[PDB]
This record gives C-alpha cells, structure tokens and sequence, in this order.
C-alpha cells in the first residue's frame, strides 16, 4: 500500500474550513488514521478508524471515506493548527504514512531579500571561516541557494536553516553557512551566494571580495 | 542568448482547417541588451520579413522573446525549410535554427486494433490496443472515441523506429472491464501525411 | 568542461552476473587544459580513490575523460547516492553531478502478450505484442525467445507514465507469418526489481 | 570483596619460573579464576576453580589456594606469556576483579633519549600547531612528562602513547603530543617537555622557543 496526500502544502487563513486528501493505491477499508505533528514535537493522533475522533480531539477535526479515498476537514482553523498533517494506514504488523501535508497562514508571495555576511577577523583569528548568506522574509517556503567561490560553484561544504512563520507577515527567512578553515578562506577572493525563487524572475547574487 | 525552434502540431497541417505554425524562442536576452531581430526564411528566401509576429516578455533577470510564423500546410506537406535568424547586439554573430519535416518518402501506416489479454479480463480494467506501424515520417497523432465523444483514459508510446526505417507505435486505451463486456465498440483514429485525407479508422469490439 | 553522470543499465543491476556502473561522462575538455581528475563519493563516503577506472578521449577538436564505477546491485537498488567530483583547471569551480535510482515504493510489473491482429495477417510478416504496466522505477530490460534460442528483430517502446504514475511500455518482435502459422511458441521476457527473482516470463503462439 | 593483586609489575627472564599473588578481603572458597590479556586483545581464561586448567591451556600455567589466598605460577616463561594476568573473584550473579598484574621482560634501567619536535610550517598555516615530545627507549616503562608553555603547566590538552617492549632491547618509547590552535600557540614563547623517569636522578626538560 501506498498513501498520498493531497496537497503537499495547504495555504488557507484562520477561520477557513479547509479539506485534506489522502489516497490509497488499494482499499483499506476504514483502518485509516490521522496524526497532527508541530516542528519538533511528536505526532499526535486525531482521528482514527477514518472517522473516530480521539477523546479530547476539538470537534472541529473531522474525518470520513472508505476504501481509497480520504479526507481530513478542519471546520474553523485557529492559530494552533498550523501544522503538519499525516495520515496512515494501519496493518496487524506493519504501517504505512503519507508524505505529510504543511498547513500554513496563507499570504501574497514574497521574494527574498538577499545578504551576504563575511566571516569576522575575530573568528578568522582562530582558524575558521563561517560566510552566512541570509534570505529575508519570503514566501512560499521553497527556495533555493547555491554557492560560488572564485565563481565556482561549490558542494557539500554548506548548511542551511529555516524560520517558522513569522508571527507578524507570515513570511518565511532561511540562512545558509558556508564553512571554510582559515587557511582555504585566505586562498579565495569572490565569495557569492546566489539565490532562486518563484517570486524572483531571475536569480539574485550577493557577493564581496576577501579583505 | 539560447535560441529554439518549435515545429507545428501533427494535426495542425494535416489539417486545412487548424493553423500549424513554426515558433522561434530566444531565451537569456540580458537586461541590458534587450534588443532582438528576427530574420525568417523559406528555403532561404524571406530576409524581407513574412507573416512574422514578435512580443517581448521579462524572467529569472532576463529576456525571452517569442516569434511566430504560420505555415502553410503543402509548405510543410513538401519539405519547406523554415529558417530563424536571430540577432542581438550583444552577440558575436547572428545565430540561426533551421526546421522542417523529416526527410524522406511517407510511408502509409497500417493501423491494427487489439482486443485484452484472456488473462487480463480477470481484473477491473482492461487493456484495448491500437497498433499503428510503417509509418514515415514520424509526425502523427492518434485517438480514441467509443461512442460519438472521446475517451480520455489512453497513453500513445513515443513513436519508434522499426528495422524498416518506418515508425510504429502502441496507443493504449484503458475501459472498465464492465464497459468492454457490455459490448461496446470502440476505435481509434490515427492522422497521418499518408493516409486518404491524413485520416483512417478502426473499430474495436466483443463479439 | 561540461560533466554529465549516467545511471547503469537496468538489466545489469538485476543479475548478479553482471556488473553495474556508474558512467561519468565529461565534454569538450582543452587540448591545452587536459589533466581531467576525478572523486567519487557514495553516501558522502569515499573521497580518496574507490574502484574506479578512467580513459580515451579525442573528438570533434576536443576530449572527453569518462570515468566509469563499478556498482554493488544491493547497493544501488537500495538507493545510495553516487557523486561524480570532477576537477579541472580551465573550470572556474569544481563542477558535480549526483543519483541515486528513483525513489518510491517499487511495483511489480504485469506481463500481456497479444497475437498479432486479424489484419496483420495479410503480410508476410506479423507482430507479436508484449505488454508490460503497473511498474516503478522505470528501469526495465524486456526480452524474447523461442525455444530456448534468443530473437533478434524486436523493438521495444520506452518507458511511458501512466495516470497512476506507473510506467508500461510495449515490446514488439517481427516474425514470419509461417512460424506463427506453424505454431511455434515465443516467450516475453521481463526484468524488474518488484518481479520475484528479478524475472518473469510470457508465452504466445498460434 | 576486594581482591587485591601482587605485584602490580612482575620484571622477569625469559625462562623464569614466577608466582602472582590475589588476596581476598575475606573467604572466597576457591571461587578464584585466573586470565591472561594482551594489549588491545580480549582476556582469556586460564585457570579456575583456584586450581583447574581450562583445557588447552599449557601446563606450565598452575593455580593454588583456598579462602582469602591465591598463587598464578608460570613455570618458565615464554615470550608469548610476557602480558597482563587478571585474578576475578566470581559469584553466581556478580564479580569482580584484581587490579592486574604486567609481567614484562626483566632489563637494565634506562634513561629515556628526550626530543621535542615543534609543530612543522605546513600544519600553522592550516590553523593548527601540535608539539611532540619523543621519550626514546627507557626502562622501567613509568615515565611522567609535564608540558610547560612559558613554564606555566599545562593540563588536559596533551595526549600519550607507549609502545610494547622492544623485541631486540627490551625498552619502551613514549610520544606525547600537545595540541593548540595556531592562535593559542602564537601567543606564547617558551614551550617544554618535562621528562621524570627512574634511570634520571634529576627531572630533564627539553625545550625550543616559537620560531
């Protein structure tokens, strides 16, 4: 069995009712469950056997189908269920999940404001190089940033971080580090971060030049 | 500045009554330089223009400019050359595409329907099959209908090149096994540069 | 430069008897700029030599250093990541190229074979159809036999995506009308990774 | 129950016939087992019940005593019985151990050779500065060295490693590395290995100054 859920991100504002989908590859019958999960957190299960609320569940979570088909409905989203949504079906010995569906306070997009912070003397003192590139109050969350050295186009040497919502504009932020020792830092002078996203019409550079 | 050219649709010159066109996109023309020339020819005739018809537009932080040329349906039929010449101040040299129909003799396709495997009916849905084969060029299209409206459940392979130089393909089209059972007949209509009027059909039943 | 990776051919990740690879192909390298090296790395592992082996080149006026990795069946089916690190000098950056084999739940593909049709049976030769659907990955190897001995003038379709992304394809394998009249029986082979002994076989004949 | 092991170091001749001794801290019976265990290798069992020969042992390997005293005795000691030997105390549920014995080969006292190896230029350009000290073939195997920088001494930031018994000479070596990032090391002038061993009737010190 395979489950897939519908859609992957749900946009929506508080108060809507809003509907979840999940599809099976083959019937299941009813034995079909829902968890909420909060970046961090355990899953926690709602509903179960497709439509049996779990006590203590608000009423405002429903679910019903049969067979292939699934939904998962919200009747009045509060600030509290934006969250990700699971579903799962339940066999004797084994289970199987859905990817997961990302409900978030929808807006109008917003493209990144892109910076690109050198590495402090006082770090580069010690014998370490971290270069961060910030991607500011964008939205949706996709969004991709690549690396250039000496315009080369750099791999695996990089971590990145995402923001919740911001609880004022509902925008999303990301950073990324570049990590160098001293020493591979000192070899290069273009350091640029590049930058893609649906709300950019072609992708943003942000560079300086060692020292 | 990338520069591609687009042929008409199968159907659009096989057909006088649709409008088959050849395309020309330039894509990454610098914010700077947004400057585009189009030149077309015709066997190399036309550096004057033609029908012709451009637009502008802006993307990721560059420029894509479209071109659209409409042909004439016995210009393609006949192996016309369509030629797209680009030029951009901020190119070294003007950049050219050429396109037109495979060359070659068109080769009559033969099209044979075929009705589900007996061990296939043994499940809710069946497979009803449309082979269409030796043909040339490659340009075709293919479709199925079973009563006076089409049915949207089917899949065409890409056309192949068989040992003979022609083409065949498979078109499946997928009925609730219920439906074939109840007799029903369906058919589908293959269009091609060698067939009567780009044209042909065959039916499909139980019987 | 300009790098490009290739996954192995299908039916030589399914056979133990065969040996899998991972083909990194690089283009258009200098005649005064050569000196191409190579990295690979599976699941970040592996950054000094593995069992690699790479040479020849010449072309239009330009190389092509394709470096080639021998791959372990398990290890690709279960889906590690192979990166290809090229490193040249007249290459601003060290350019690289990553795969794995596609994701998601593998499905065992079904065999139909078809006759050929009534129609068909007016020329000299005829068309025995094999198909195959409800399959993922796409990767797949189709062949046919007769009695034991292999046939060579077949074709076969690739793979196509189905509505309930799936794939199927159709095989098709030329013969004279006589051996089909004849009754001979000809088989479809199938390779998959869902198929039970990575391997199913069909049979059709008048 | 403590059971406590003599001598902690057994210095003999290839040949000798040696005797290590297990007291308990009050009556164990025979409940007493004897191991051997080499460097970097699991313990093997000789000898328990006291006194029984796990099977295969060779026989110039004998245990005695009942109670509170017990006796290993090696009858003409190969080179491959030159090792640690272990008493253990063993009860239905629980055990515990003497401290071990080291039998090694029996030699002259030896004055370690001291060297100090400064960090090479290679490393300080990457960020890092190691020192080594080198204590070169002394005997008896206790030796102490104490890393002073800018006689300040230093703790925690060196690591040691001995060798076995020299198959020719019978001596050890000693390596201690100490180990600060190219800032740290850039700060002092001064830096110095302090050798203690036996055959030095004086602390010796070995010493550069940073460049």
């Amino acid at each position: 069995v395979v489950m897939t859920q519908s859609p992957s991100t749900l946009s929506a504002s508080v108060g809507d009712t809003i509907t979840i989908t999940c599809r099976a590859s083959q019937s299941i019958e009813t034995w079909l469950a829902w968890y909420q999960q909060k970046p961090g957190k355990a899953p926690k299960l709602l509903i179960y056997k497709a439509s049996t609320l779990k006590t203590g569940v608000p009423s405002r979570f429903s679910g019903s189908g049969s067979g292939t088909e699934f939904t998962l409905t919200i009747s009045g989203l509060q600030f509290d269920d934006f969250a990700t949504y699971h579903c799962q079906h339940y066999a004797g010995y084994s289970a199987t999940f859905g990817q997961g569906t990302r409900v978030e306070i929808k807006r109008t997009v917003a493209a990144p404001s892109v910076f690109i912070f050198p590495p402090s003397d006082e770090q580069l003192k010690s014998g370490t190089a971290s270069v961060v590139c910030l991607l500011n109050n964008f939205y949706p969350r996709e969004a991709k940033v690549q690396w250039k050295v000496d315009n080369a186009l750099q791999s695996g040497n990089s971590q990145e971080s995402v923001t919740e919502q911001d609880s004022k504009d509902s925008t999303y932020s990301l950073s990324s580090t570049l990590t160098l020792s001293k020493a591979d830092y000192e070899k290069h002078k273009v350091y640029a971060c590049e930058v893609t996203h649906q709300g950019l019409s072609s992708p943003v550079t942000k560079s300086f030049n060692r020292g | 500045p990338s520069v591609f050219l687009f042929p008409p649709k199968p159907k659009d010159t096989l057909m006088i009554s649709r409008t088959p066109e050849v395309t020309c996109v330039v894509v990454d023309v610098s914010h700077e330089d947004p400057q585009v020339k189009f030149n077309w020819y015709v066997d190399g005739v036309q550096v004057h223009n033609a029908k012709t018809k451009p637009r502008e537009q802006q993307y990721n932080s560059t420029y894509r400019v479209v071109s659209v040329l409409t042909v004439l349906h016995q210009n393609w039929l006949d192996g016309k050359e369509y030629k797209c010449k680009v030029s951009n101040k901020a190119l070294p040299a003007p950049i050219e595409k050429t396109i037109s129909k495979a060359k070659g003799q068109p080769r009559e396709p033969q099209v044979y329907t075929l009705p589900p495997s007996r061990e296939e009916m043994t499940k809710n849905q069946v497979s009803l099959t449309c082979l269409v084969k030796g043909f040339y060029p490659s340009d075709i299209a293919v479709e199925w209908e079973s009563n006076g409206q089409p049915e949207n459940n089917y899949k065409t392979t890409p056309p192949v090149l068989d040992s003979d130089g022609s083409f065949f393909l498979y078109s499946k089209l997928t009925v609730d096994k219920s439906r074939w059972q109840q007799g029903n007949v369906f058919s589908c209509s293959v269009m091609h540069e060698a067939l009567h009027n780009h044209y042909t059909q065959k039916s499909l039943s139980l019987s």
